[PDB]
């Protein structure tokens, strides 16, 4: 019996966001030649299937908060933003045999153009085995 | 921070206090974490976690310098009810205009009663070879697609064929559909890794 043992691990900066803008904002971790993301490596043989959900932050809607007005954004898997990291909901993964399975995370942020404005949040990154 | 888990399929048997899950961070930064098990079932086609005073962790908070490997102690308060396999879920919570992320990694932890047992070990194996239920016994339907387990132990299915996730004993699932090849035969078949080794497992229709 071999017992599967797994590494895990291991910021969106979407610049200022004071202001307007008429274009997407984007931000993400994704890749170790863009800043570093996280992944997950499992010492098998075998395939290791885990699950990856992503809360809705400090303010379960997915907005930054100035502290001093808020900023509306979402978590995609996919750099054309097609697979949303639904709020709670599991996203679907699997290792391949010695290599890193990478949880890519990519921000966005909605054209303001209209209506002017540090902003923060915490997002609650769930791994399930 | 960077974190090698091993095992992430723990267990305890019945005739063991307790088990060990090491955690060593491998990074280059200090990190704290939050060590908790909850209890674990499906009720309710849906994962219900509550709180539990059967398995304790030790410690429930450690900071883990960079290269440190830490172990983690769960221990049985009392012995579990005869065999019946507990489930539960071992929960890490990594402690710290842009948005942050905060780490949590969940994984399966059971404990086992008299008479059942993981089948991870050649004792484990010689008892439930005794115990026709220490298996899952998976049934099937369509409404959707419905996965029944009247067995003492959980399923762990990475797929299902039509000719050759976690349901817990004693529970429903279910699982998003492929459902008129469904209704176009009498048993499926799932790729279970709950065991020893992967291992193709029955499922009959209800």
């Amino acid at each position: 019996h071999h017992s599967t043992g797994c590494t895990v691990g291991g910021t969106l900066n979407f610049g200022k966001t004071s202001g307007t803008w008429n274009n997407v904002l984007t931000a993400e971790v994704a890749s170790a030649a863009t800043g570093g993301n996280i992944s997950v490596t499992c010492d098998g043989t075998d395939p290791v299937d885990f699950t990856v959900a992503i809360d809705g932050g400090e303010r379960t809607d997915r907005t930054l908060k100035n502290t001093a007005d808020v900023v509306a954004y979402n978590v995609y898997r996919d750099a054309a933003r097609t697979n949303l990291y639904v709020v709670n909901q599991p996203q679907q993964f699997t290792t391949v045999s010695g290599q890193a399975t990478a949880v890519p995370i990519f921000g966005a942020i909605a054209p303001n153009t209209g209506t002017p404005k540090d902003y923060k949040d915490t997002l609650l990154v769930t791994v399930n085995f | 921070a960077t974190f090698l888990i091993w095992p992430i399929y723990p267990k305890i048997e019945a005739n063991e206090k307790a088990t060990a899950v090491w955690l060593q961070n491998t990074g280059k930064t200090d990190a704290m974490v939050q060590i908790r098990v909850f209890k674990w079932n499906q009720d309710g086609l849906k994962d219900n976690y509550s709180e539990q005073s059967e398995i304790i962790p030790s410690p429930p908070v450690a900071k883990i310098k960079a290269g440190e490997k830490h172990m983690l102690r769960l221990t049985k308060s009392v012995n579990l009810p005869d065999g019946k396999e507990q489930s539960y879920r071992l929960i890490v919570d990594e402690l710290p205009s842009k948005v942050s992320f905060q780490m949590r990694y969940s994984i399966p932890l059971f404990a086992y009663g008299k008479g059942i047992g993981s089948g991870l070990t050649e004792e484990s194996q010689k008892l439930n070879a005794k115990n026709a239920l220490a298996k899952p016994v998976l049934q099937w339907s369509v409404r959707e697609l419905y996965l029944k387990n009247n067995g003492q132990k959980f399923a762990r299915l990475s797929a299902l064929k039509t000719s050759k996730g976690y349901v817990l004993s004693n529970s429903t699932v279910k699982f998003a559909i492929t459902a008129h090849e469904l209704a176009k035969t009498s048993k499926i078949y799932g790729v279970d890794s709950s065991g020893i080794k992967q291992e193709l497992i029955e499922i009959t229709k209800m």
